């Protein structure tokens, strides 16, 4: 989370940390006591989806207050349409072996209904991005959980306003830009699957999950973040849909 | 002049300019014609419908509103409740 | 426009005077309407003129709530069949208008003499202390109120058949130019905001003699 500043222990409850055999992997959100909403994209290596820890609770990982909770992530869930290695269909459903218990410290954030992401929170300026990613480009991650406060703009002004690159992948329907073109601050590379919670009148909803951008905070860019509402449908078909056999399910999208 | 047939619809003043006017509203009202009611605009785009959270127009019937699947519609009829301890995007420790 | 059936607005102008804002555009809407966004560099964006047929679009009662803010506004396009298309991106079609920041851009209405009298061997030239659409408070605001002491004046005055053209101004509210005693004089007043870097000078207001 590069330029922002750490997240008061407490107030990003729906921030979940996602770790691989003991090493971070991404960030995650809790959109209810099993279910998490991470990046497709941070699972295109997972060999091992046994060591796959999910964290709650979590803030400093440094020291070891008694809030956390691990769970073992039972199941992942990508788009059928998302192809590893690319920008497009960045979006993961996690699903935990147990539920985790809510607490002062561990809430879920909500999922709001498609028209109301549409009509309504997609023109709410800003909203917080937050994980323990890298602090500045190829620099140190994050030991404490870390917030930004960013700017939402529509695809157009997007285009208009970013260097256009050798081959910058194109922000389709399924992602949105947020943040400043001036260097300031942006989410970076341990952030994948991190919330971008939106405040709309004393509550908040997950409208954003962390995916792409050119660097970290990198001039005349933005940040890529996927739009959770062309997902809602599917993630309350899935979130419903009894489990399924394997552990890396690709369900289908639409 | 200009101000002579009276533009300025719904009670609204008219202090005219050479060659143009220009209308002052009431309070409910608002336009170059003080013509737009600010009323009649109760619909979801407009802004959020006036619900707290969600929002449903329909056809020739007051839009309606609803709460998230933990809150419930106070008796105003655009309020939510939380109708549990820890009711989804609601911080804990600030509350 | 990036058209096949909904085209772009474009144009986008703002149309202020006395704050009185209304935005105005193109094209004459054929077979779609037009929805105004409008907001703050850093607030969110609010609607107006919902799903209208219209060129324009009256934004006073959001840019009088703080003249001193820069607003920036957006209209959007929709094919008259459903008031809401899924353009490419996934969101509507819009175009953005210039940055208006109301203090120092709403033209000042054409001033109006509002009582002169003689007061001796000179004239006490009067301006009417123009009424805006600043409301404030249930109640609206006089140049005077708003730009308080950002706003002079200035004072041609003709005489009985002439032969020059003469200037006065005051910051306060009321000219004195000394004339002689007899021949007629003429008052075009025309109100000024010298700290402007536009539409510092208004227009002449109508003229008043003997
Ligand atoms: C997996 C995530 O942690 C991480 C988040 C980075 C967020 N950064 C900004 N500035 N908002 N994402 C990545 O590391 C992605 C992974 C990836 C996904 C799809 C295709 C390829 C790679 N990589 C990047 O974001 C890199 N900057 C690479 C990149 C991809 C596309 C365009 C430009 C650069
Ligand atoms: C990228 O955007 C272009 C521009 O419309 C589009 O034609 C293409 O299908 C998109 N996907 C690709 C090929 O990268
Ligand atoms: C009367 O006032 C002017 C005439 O020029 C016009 O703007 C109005 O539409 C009309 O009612
Ligand atoms: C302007 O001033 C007078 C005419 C009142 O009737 C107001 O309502 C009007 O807008
Ligand atoms: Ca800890």
């Amino acid at each position: 989370i590069v330029g922002g500043k750490v997240c008061p222990k407490g107030e990003c409850p729906w921030q979940v940390l996602l770790l691989v055999n003991g090493a971070q992997l991404c960030g995650g959100t809790l959109i209810n006591t099993i279910w998490v909403v991470s990046a497709a994209h941070c699972f295109d290596k997972i060999k091992n989806w046994r060591n796959l820890i999910a964290v709650l609770g979590e803030h400093d990982l440094s020291e070891h207050d008694g809030d956390e909770q691990s769970r073992r992530v039972a199941q992942v869930i990508i788009p059928s349409t998302y192809v590893p290695g690319t920008t497009n269909h960045d979006i993961a459903l996690l699903r935990l072996h147990q539920p985790v218990v809510l607490t002062d410290h561990v809430v879920p954030l909500c999922l709001p209904e498609r028209t109301f992401s549409e009509r309504t929170l997609a023109f709410v300026r800003f909203s917080l991005v937050s994980g323990w990613g890298q602090l500045l480009d190829r620099g140190a991650t994050a030991l404490e959980l870390m917030v930004l406060n960013v700017p939402r703009l529509m695809t157009q002004d997007c285009l208009q306003q970013s260097r256009k690159v050798g081959d910058s992948p194109n922000i389709t329907e399924y992602m949105f830009c947020a943040g400043y073109s001036d260097g300031s601050k942006d989410s970076c590379k341990g952030d994948s699957g991190g919330p971008h919670a939106t405040h709309y009148r004393g509550t908040w909803y997950l409208t954003g999950i962390v995916s792409w951008g050119q660097g970290c905070a990198t001039v005349g860019h933005f940040g890529v973040y996927t739009r959770v509402s062309q997902y809602i449908e599917w993630l309350q078909k899935l979130m419903r849909s009894e489990p399924r056999p394997g552990v890396l399910l690709r369900a289908p999208f639409p | 002049d200009q101000c002579a047939s009276s533009p300025c619809q719904n009670g609204g003043s008219c202090k005219d300019q050479l060659q143009s006017y220009i209308c002052f509203c009431l309070p409910a009202f608002e336009g170059r014609n003080c013509e737009t009611h600010k009323d009649d605009q109760l619909i979801c785009v407009n802004e959020n419908g006036g619900c707290e959270q969600y929002c449903s127009d329909h056809t020739g019937t007051k839009r309606s509103c609803r709460c998230h699947e933990g809150y419930s519609l106070l008796a105003d009829g655009v309020s939510c409740t939380p109708t549990v301890e820890y009711p989804c995007g609601k911080i804990p420790i600030l509350e | 426009s990036g058209t096949t059936n909904t085209v772009a607005a474009y144009n986008l102008t703002w149309k202020s005077t006395n704050f009185k804002t209304i935005l105005e555009w193109e094209p004459k809407p054929v077979n779609q309407v037009y929805t105004v966004q409008i907001s703050t560099k850093s607030g969110d964006w609010k609607s107006k003129c919902f799903y209208t047929t219209d060129t324009e679009c009256d934004l006073t009662d959001e840019i009088v709530k703080d003249v001193k803010q820069t607003y920036l506004a957006r209209v959007f396009s929709y094919p008259a069949g459903n008031v809401e298309s899924t353009g490419s991106a996934g969101e509507p079609l819009y175009e953005n208008s210039p940055e208006f920041t109301p203090y120092l851009e709403t033209n000042l209405g054409q001033p109006t003499i509002q009582s002169f009298e003689q007061v001796g061997t000179k004239v006490n030239v009067t301006v009417e202390d123009e009424r805006t659409l600043v409301r404030r408070n249930n109640t609206f605001l006089s140049l005077r109120d708003v730009f308080g002491k950002d706003l002079i004046y200035t004072l041609y005055y003709w005489k009985s058949s002439s032969s020059g053209k003469k200037t006065a101004k005051t910051n306060t509210n009321e000219f004195l130019i000394d004339v002689d005693k007899g021949e007629n004089y003429c008052f075009s007043v025309q109100a000024v905001i010298p700290s402007r870097t536009v539409n510092r000078k208004s227009t002449d207001s109508p003229v008043e003699c003997m």
